[PDB]
């Protein structure tokens, strides 16, 4: 697959917040159904600009 | 990975999405509308969109695969022997009560039988029952010596899509069962895909209610899994389009002009 | 090795003699604690490891009451005496056996003075096996 | 397989055999050559191996790579001894003999698939590697100038491009520099014991200094030695082989004494040797002593008495290389110490280097050494720069034998490869195939480079047959450009021994490795 | 393990990429030796001591335990041609294979794989195109020898391949005796429906080719006759045996005279439905269901053969053939119980045929449609049972020949002549995807090079020489013969195989084309493999 | 982030470490037993302890003093 969503679905995160991200991109599945990586990718960059 | 069918595969979603929708009123989508059926063989140059019904049941008679002006009937009872939801059970003392019993269950059959066809139904579809035999092989015997296709185990939750589609209304009382509860349709068939199953296709109707269907095949059930995401990822994207009507442009334009 | 079993009547090769309307709902998966079937065949009594009661309807074939206040998870559980609405006790590892009713979909009674798993009514139905003895009349 | 009552060999010997096995021992090549890869071109990264006893090693050197890595597929084994090969009678191209060779395997293994004769692909292979030397010898660009200027530039030059490549690259102009002057100092053998190399600890890059004479740590000093002098304007050296201790005359002497006046002289006498030995080494006129055996405390507070210096436990290699730059020579006996065996050096100073002592010999007109002291951050570090600074002395060495330079960064595999295109172009057809696919296999040290610079390296191999064919015989990957250049005149030089040897070995590996039909392995005993 | 935090492996990049190729040319390896007219069986026993010799390319792949995910997507490409098109396995197998190996390698040049998917998917498209205009020979040209070469090509590399002069002629009797047309006036094969039964003993020549059905069943009693000369033949689909009440039905006695009444109609319902049915002169009784022991005396005193637990398509295919019904009970329009004669099919004989110590029915010469079947003979069950696999891609290849008029050199003349015209034309075609398309015309290469390979001749040479015939036939115009030089494997040297008589189907080609394509693209798309631990 | 909380593991085995809040707590933790065991043998009225060796020769020691308290104790 290339879908963001069966991807992060398929494969089973442990980390909490792994597991939010797959509810994200299910949650943007959900109401768009396209840009279910990005969102993610979004989320990723976002977190580590507030690490710094 | 279905971007050199793209040339098949966008029009076919465009058409979908239109097909089962108002256009000048519509606020929002129900992919539920658009039915993916998933058939292994050939190739995904041979996705279909068919304006009709598909079922992947089977047919139970033989010789009879092809009906040309159909008249569809469903049916929610059990073409069987007679059987109350109470305890019911026939005490047998004499030896004519045997014989009586038999002639009694087969003139019922048969009266069953010849009230379906008198509505002039040549297509019928029996739900899935259990505690039940949906369809005796007497009654089978007796429709097909009535030349009447019959297509059981519908299941429950298919109830609502083959009413919406096919403009059937379900019966589940033979006293209910009238020709004004048919769904009259151009032409129900059975057909091969070259040695990999068969397809039940029910094309053209008098009324085709908002609802559309989409068949995928492919070579390996891997691609056939993808290229139903894809397929389902365009749906999604014209059903947005619905939703809200706005296009923005693509390739990172819309990242970069929100960095800068 | 651990499993030898999964070639099981899972088959159920026959003739087509009325009897292959088995139904098998798990839908629910999860761990099928007790699949008994009602007296009237209609309802189907599943608990699972969440500790929730669950009754399917086998025509329809829908959850009509998922039963839950039990501590832990049910192990076993029984049927009316006849019908009687299908007021089933629900033994669990909680220590616990109580009482349902689809009437209202509440714990009618309930008692604690024993994990039960060998809950059996009396034919009378004014009592039932704890394996003790519950007397419905008196609770 | 019907089981014999008894068997041929020893039971669990296995045997490989046909096509198959062949196909195996070319993919095994594969493996090894991908493993350093990246270590090639200016571009190129270095590798870090744990052995088992949990001692890292980092290297770019792709000999050093090979070694580390315990191969042991038998097949594999020989582009390790290649390489090792290529380390030994060169010094630099281990990764390119390594690339080359499995690139030529790589490139027959379609022709094996099919059921080609393995001999036809050994003669082909022959043919197309001596053609390749001829060509190489023939445009090698040669300057028959004996200019001194000229030829230290060219030295310079080869040296920076061998040392384009690691993590001194930054300073290698520098280090290069200094690697000539090192060099250059040599007599006529060039030994490489002649050139120390001493790594300490702490201090920058740029602090690393080549010696214009020798220089060694401290070695265990004994009491006394705080109250000698630490530098000298026109010291003396007296290099010895002396054990300067009060000890046992012999480890069988008895002496055997029956009165007290007797013992008495016996301990005098001993006192006596020692003295006698000390006063001649300060009658010879030194002001430093050195030792390759222990000087004792005694003989320390007698040199600190005199306002000299005394060092034992010096190493032989640093005796050695005092004795080639002061001139005198290692005297196990004093009895004669004579000016001639005197070294001399201008100035000796010991001095604090990175929280190590050392003892500097400076000043050496005559010199026929150099030490280099080498300062890093970490072990390793100093590590790689010696390997480094090993490869440039080895291309230093090369070139002075003799000065035919090719331009590199591909340009001559290009070259080749285009030569050997045209002659394969006119040849009856069964070898056609196969010289063509030698010379499609030389292209593979362009395509490493600018795979490790991250190009597109198709274009860029497009760009470089394009001007090859068209003209131009140095023209090669241009890394900071992005694009070709003229190596020539970018100086991106390199003996032409070099790719002689390359070129020569990686044949010799591919056509061993093609010879063979079957493996057999007995079991371990 | 990092900060994914998977339990799980993971392979990225080039890892996974060389990792893919290994498993589908692992694939490829083990069917590459039995391909070509000098090809080779191979044994597979199956760990109980089962021995399964066969050449069939999906057959190999189906028994062999395959775990590699990208491995399995080649073998059950495997399948998919046999359902498909039934010939062709081996070779659809090589050439994905085949097709991956050379992908990868573009990608290992740092080309993009949607160049190199896009490549395929073009030149994929043109080698169809171009099959079908230069390389198509239509058959109305040929006759009936078309038929007899198409299956006699199929039938080398089989068990029955020397012996093919005589096996051709009666896979294309036996498929031109099934033929009937439908709607539309479509003249359809139903291939499978000729019945092949296996039995060792006497020669592969001592096959035989039934005029009629052949059942693998006997007669239910010994007392029946076995043989029928003019059989009126009754199909059923129900038992003959003592009628018991249902489930919603008890008896329950009360006065104890009726007893024995009630116990009376239990055998005789049945006795009155089996004298209504040899009333009307039926001779063959066959049924799907038992038969018990007081209704076969019914048909013993009668004369009459009765046949039970006879396969219900077996029963379909010989009431088809005879102008029979299959009934599943007998119950008329009017309520009551009734059989007619107009329900009777018909055959010249019916026979309880011997074959080795064992027998068999023989429904010869069936009225009203003509069918077929075929016995096997062979040394051994093992040997049996490959012929009938071998025969079922004859049947298939016939089949298909019949359906499309057309068929295409054999012999590696198709992949010759693609790969000239594929690399000539992948130069007019972009920039990037150039390489693409030229791969896809190197890898056609590998069928012609495996023949050659198998036959322990110069691959390189015979090849070369087969391609520079092919160039020349697409640069001049007037040597357009060449187009149908393939490979004579016999004496390694070129040879105009449409003269030859070596023909495969059109179908063949293209189908292999279109689905190991797909199956390479597929793999091709994938660049990280992450397998998740079992739970267990 | 921290040596322990990484997600790559910078340490033999055996080897842990502790950051401000859980070193500041053990630190705490041990000078307060060790304070609260030496007191209450504290001034005129304090009290002596049993200093019960558990070692092969099980020397029995009674005392007041705090550094032979503190000496004859394994600390960790
Ligand atoms: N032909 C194209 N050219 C440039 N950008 C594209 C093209 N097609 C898609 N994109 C970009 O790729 C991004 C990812 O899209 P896609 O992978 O299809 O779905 P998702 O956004 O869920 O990953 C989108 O933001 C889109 O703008
Ligand atoms: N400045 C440069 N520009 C282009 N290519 C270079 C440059 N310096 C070195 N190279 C090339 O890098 C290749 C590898 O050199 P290096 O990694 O130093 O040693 P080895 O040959 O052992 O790998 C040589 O073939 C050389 O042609
Ligand atoms: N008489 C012949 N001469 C030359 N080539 C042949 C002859 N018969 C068959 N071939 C070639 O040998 C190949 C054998 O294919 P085969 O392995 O039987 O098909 P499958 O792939 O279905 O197993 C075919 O592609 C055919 O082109
Ligand atoms: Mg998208
Ligand atoms: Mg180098
Ligand atoms: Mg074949």
């Amino acid at each position: 697959t290339n879908d963001g969503a069966t991807i992060l679905k398929q494969m089973q995160v442990l980390h909490p917040a792994a597991r939010m991200l797959v509810e994200l991109s299910k949650a943007q599945d959900i109401e768009a159904g396209d840009g279910t990586t990005s969102v993610v990718i979004i989320a990723g960059s976002l977190l580590d600009s507030c690490t710094k | 990975v279905v971007s050199q069918y793209s040339s098949l595969l966008s029009p076919m979603s465009v058409n979908a999405v239109m097909k089962v929708i108002d256009p000048a009123t519509a606020t929002s989508v129900d992919l539920r509308d658009i039915k993916i059926v998933k058939k292994l063989g050939g190739t995904i140059d041979d996705c279909e969109l068919v304006e009709g019904l598909v079922l992947t049941q089977k047919v139970s008679n033989s010789g009879i695969t092809r009906v040309e002006k159909a008249k569809i009937g469903l049916i929610q009872f059990c073409l069987s022997a007679p059987k109350t939801d109470m305890d019911n059970q026939i005490v047998v003392s004499d030896y004519a009560q045997m014989d009586r019993v038999l002639r009694e269950e087969r003139a019922y059959i048969l009266n069953l039988v010849k009230q379906i066809k008198k509505t002039g139904c040549n297509v019928l579809l029996i739900q899935k029952s259990i505690l039940r035999d949906a369809l005796s092989d007497l009654a089978l015997h007796f429709l097909n010596k009535m030349k009447i296709m019959v297509i059981k185990d519908i299941e429950r939750e298919d109830i609502e899509f083959i009413c919406k589609t096919i403009g059937t209304k379900p019966v589940a009382h033979i006293d209910q069962f009238t020709a004004d509860m048919l769904g009259s349709a151009e032409l129900a068939e059975e057909v091969n895909l070259n040695g990999s199953g068969k397809l039940l296709k029910i094309t053209g109707c008098a009324s085709p209610g908002k609802t559309v269907t989409i068949v995928v095949r492919g070579s390996n059930k891997l691609v056939i899994e993808e290229a139903e995401r894809s397929i389902h990822d365009a749906l999604c994207v014209i059903r947005c389009l619905v939703k809200k009507r706005a296009l923005i442009a693509g390739g990172g334009a819309p990242e970069i002009e929100l960095a800068l | 090795l651990d499993n030898k079993c999964s070639v099981y009547p899972l088959t159920f090769d026959k003739n087509e003699n009325m009897a292959a309307k088995k139904k098998s709902v798990a839908m629910h998966t999860n761990y099928l604690s007790a699949c008994s079937f009602t007296n009237s065949d209609m309802q189907i009594l599943t608990a699972s490891g969440d500790g929730t009661c669950a009754l399917w309807d086998v025509e329809s074939g829908q959850l009509l009451q998922s039963f839950h206040g039990h501590g832990a998870d049910v192990l076993c559980l029984d049927l009316a005496p006849s019908e009687t609405g299908n007021t089933f006790v629900s033994g669990g590892c909680d220590k616990k056996a109580m009482v349902w009713d689809m009437r209202s979909g509440q714990c009618v009674q309930a008692f604690e003075t024993h994990d039960i798993n060998s809950v059996r009514y009396y034919p009378s139905g004014d009592a039932f096996a704890s394996g003790r003895l519950y007397d419905l009349r008196a609770d | 397989m019907m089981p014999t009552p008894v068997i041929l060999l020893k039971e669990g010997t296995d045997s490989s055999q046909g096509i198959p096995q062949l196909v195996s021992n070319i993919s095994a090549c594969q493996v090894i050559a991908e493993a350093v890869r990246t270590t090639l071109g200016p571009r190129g990264m270095d590798k870090l191996i744990v052995d088992g006893r949990g001692k890292a090693t980092i290297s770019n050197d792709g000999a050093t790579i090979l070694k580390l890595l315990d191969v042991v597929h038998p097949a594999a084994k020989t582009l390790v001894d290649i390489a090792k090969s290529q380390d030994a009678e060169v010094g630099d191209g281990t990764t390119s003999v390594t690339l080359l060779a499995a690139e030529f395997l790589k490139q027959v293994k379609p022709y094996v698939e099919e059921g080609l004769h393995p001999q036809i692909i050994i003669r082909a292979f022959r043919t197309a590697t001596q053609l390749a030397v001829n060509k190489i010898k023939e445009i090698a660009v040669t300057v028959k100038k004996a200019d001194k200027v000229e030829q230290r530039k060219l030295l310079e030059k080869c040296a920076m491009t061998a040392l384009s490549s690691k993590l001194i690259s930054q300073q290698k102009a520098f280090f290069a520099k200094m690697v000539v002057d090192a060099v250059m100092m040599l007599d006529d053998l060039l030994q490489l014991k002649m050139i120390g190399i001493k790594k300490v600890q702490g201090g920058a890059l740029e602090d690393s200094q080549l010696v214009a004479g020798v220089a060694f740590k401290k070695t265990f000093s004994y009491a006394g030695f705080e109250m000698q002098p630490k530098k000298y304007h026109n010291p003396k050296i007296a290099l010895l082989n002396v054990e300067l201790e009060l000890k046992a005359e012999k480890d069988n002497a008895e002496i055997r004494v029956h009165t007290v006046e007797d013992y008495q002289a016996i301990v005098d006498a001993e006192w006596n040797i020692l003295y006698d030995k000390l006063e001649k080494i300060h009658h010879s006129g030194a002001k430093v002593v050195l030792s390759k055996l222990p000087i004792g405390d005694v003989a320390t507070q007698y040199f600190a008495d005199r306002d000299m210096f005394c060092a034992g436990r010096v190493p032989e290699e640093d005796l050695k290389r005092t004795m080639m730059a002061c001139g005198g020579s290692i005297q196990t006996s004093v009895n004669a110490l004579s000016a001639d065996v005197l070294g001399r050096c201008q100035v000796f100073e010991e001095t604090q280097i990175g929280g190590e002592r050392y003892n500097f010999f400076t000043g050496c007109p005559k010199a026929k050494t150099c030490t280099f002291i080498l300062r890093g951050g970490a072990e390793q570090f100093m590590e790689e720069t010696e390997r480094s600074l090993h490869d440039a002395i080895m291309i230093v060495r090369r070139a002075i034998k003799n000065d035919s330079v090719v331009a590199g960064g591909g340009a001559i595999e290009m070259e080749l490869s285009k030569y050997l295109r045209d002659y394969s172009r006119t040849i009856p057809g069964k070898q056609q195939l196969l010289i063509g696919a030698y010379a499609k296999a030389l292209e593979i040290i362009p395509r490493q480079l600018c795979d490790n610079a991250g190009f597109d390296a198709t274009n860029i191999l497009n760009k470089l047959r394009a001007r090859h064919a068209q003209g131009g015989t140095w023209y090669g990957v241009d890394i900071n450009n992005e694009d070709i250049a003229d190596n020539f005149e970018a100086f991106v030089w390199e003996p032409a021994m070099v790719r002689i040897n390359a070129l020569t070995a990686a044949s010799e590996a591919a056509c061993l490795i093609v010879s063979v039909d079957e493996t057999i392995k007995n079991p371990r005993s | 393990e990092g900060p994914l935090s998977v339990f799980g492996d993971r392979s990225t990049g080039e890892t996974i990429r060389s990792q893919n190729v290994m498993a589908a040319a692992s694939i490829a390896n083990i069917v590459k030796s039995s391909l070509g007219p000098v090809g080779l069986d191979k044994m597979l026993v199956d760990d109980i001591g089962d021995v399964t010799i066969t050449n069939d390319g999906a057959t190999i792949l189906k028994l062999l335990e395959v775990e590699h995910p990208a491995a399995k997507v080649l073998c059950e490409l495997a399948d998919l041609q046999d359902k498909e098109v039934g010939d062709g396995t081996t070779s659809v197998v090589i050439i994905a294979a085949e097709l991956l190996k050379n992908a990868d390698e573009l990608v290992k040049q740092k080309i993009h794989p949607t160049s190199v998917i896009s490549g395929y998917r073009l030149a994929c498209k043109e080698a169809v195109r171009y099959i079908n205009e230069n390389l198509i020979v239509n058959t109305d040209e040929l006759g009936r020898d078309c038929l007899i070469n198409a299956a006699k090509t199929s039938m080398s590399s089989k068990i029955i391949g020397i012996n093919g002069d005589f096996f051709a002629n009666m896979v294309v009797d036996a498929v031109l005796a099934i033929k009937y047309t439908d709607i539309r006036g479509q003249p359809r094969y139903p291939v499978n429906s000729v019945n092949i039964l296996k039995a060792h003993g006497r020669s592969q020549m001592e096959s035989m080719l039934i005029s009629g059905y052949a059942l693998n069943c006997v007669v239910g009693s010994q007392g029946m006759p076995k043989r029928i000369v003019n059989a009126k033949i009754a199909c059923l689909d129900f038992s003959l045996q003592k009628t018991k009440m249902k489930l919603g039905v008890q008896v329950v006695i009360t006065d104890p005279e009726k007893l024995d009444q009630i116990r009376q109609r239990e055998s005789d319902i049945t006795k009155e439905r089996i004298q209504k049915i040899l009333a009307t002169g039926a001779n063959v009784i066959l049924t799907t269901g038992g038969i018990d022991d007081m209704c076969l005396k019914y048909f013993v005193e009668a004369g009459a053969m009765a046949v039970r637990r006879v396969l219900k398509r077996d029963l379909k295919r010989i009431a088809k053939a005879s102008g029979a019904t299959i009934l599943s009970t007998l119950a008329n329009l009017e309520g009551e119980e009734t059989f007619e004669a107009a329900m009777l099919g018909q055959a010249e004989e019916v026979v309880q045929e011997r074959i080795c110590d064992d027998e068999l029915i023989l429904i010869k010469n069936t009225k009203a449609r003509t069918s077929a079947s075929i016995i096997l003979r062979g040394a051994n069950d093992f040997m049996c049972d490959e012929m009938e696999r071998s025969l079922h891609d004859a049947l298939c290849v016939v089949k298909r020949v019949l359906e499309s008029k057309s068929v295409v050199p054999g012999g590696g003349a198709v992949e010759a002549a693609l790969s000239i015209y594929l690399e000539n034309y992948a130069t007019s075609m972009g920039s990037r995807e150039q390489l693409a398309i030229a791969e896809f015309a190197r890898s056609l290469l590998v069928i012609p090079n495996t023949l050659a390979v198998n036959a322990a001749q110069d691959s390189t040479d015979l090849v070369a020489k087969l391609r520079a015939f092919h160039n020349e036939a697409q640069v001049n115009p007037e040597r357009k013969n060449l187009k149908w030089i393939g490979l004579d494997l016999s004496n390694g040297k070129p040879r105009d195989n449409k003269q030859a008589g070596v023909f495969e189907p059109t179908i063949v080609k293209v189908k292999s084309l279109k689905f190991a394509t797909e199956a390479a693209i597929t793999i091709l798309r994938i660049d990280d493999l992450i397998k998740l631990h079992p739970e267990s | 982030a921290s040596l322990s909380l990484a997600p790559v593991n910078i340490f033999k085995a055996g080897a842990d470490e502790e950051r401000a809040e859980t070193a500041r707590l053990t630190s705490f933790i041990g000078a307060i037993a060790i304070g609260d065991l030496v007191k209450s043998t504290l001034g005129p009225k304090g009290m002596d302890k049993i200093l019960l060796s558990s070692g092969r020769d099980a020397s029995l020691m009674v005392t007041n003093d705090g550094a032979t308290i503190l000496k004859n104790i394994g600390v960790d």
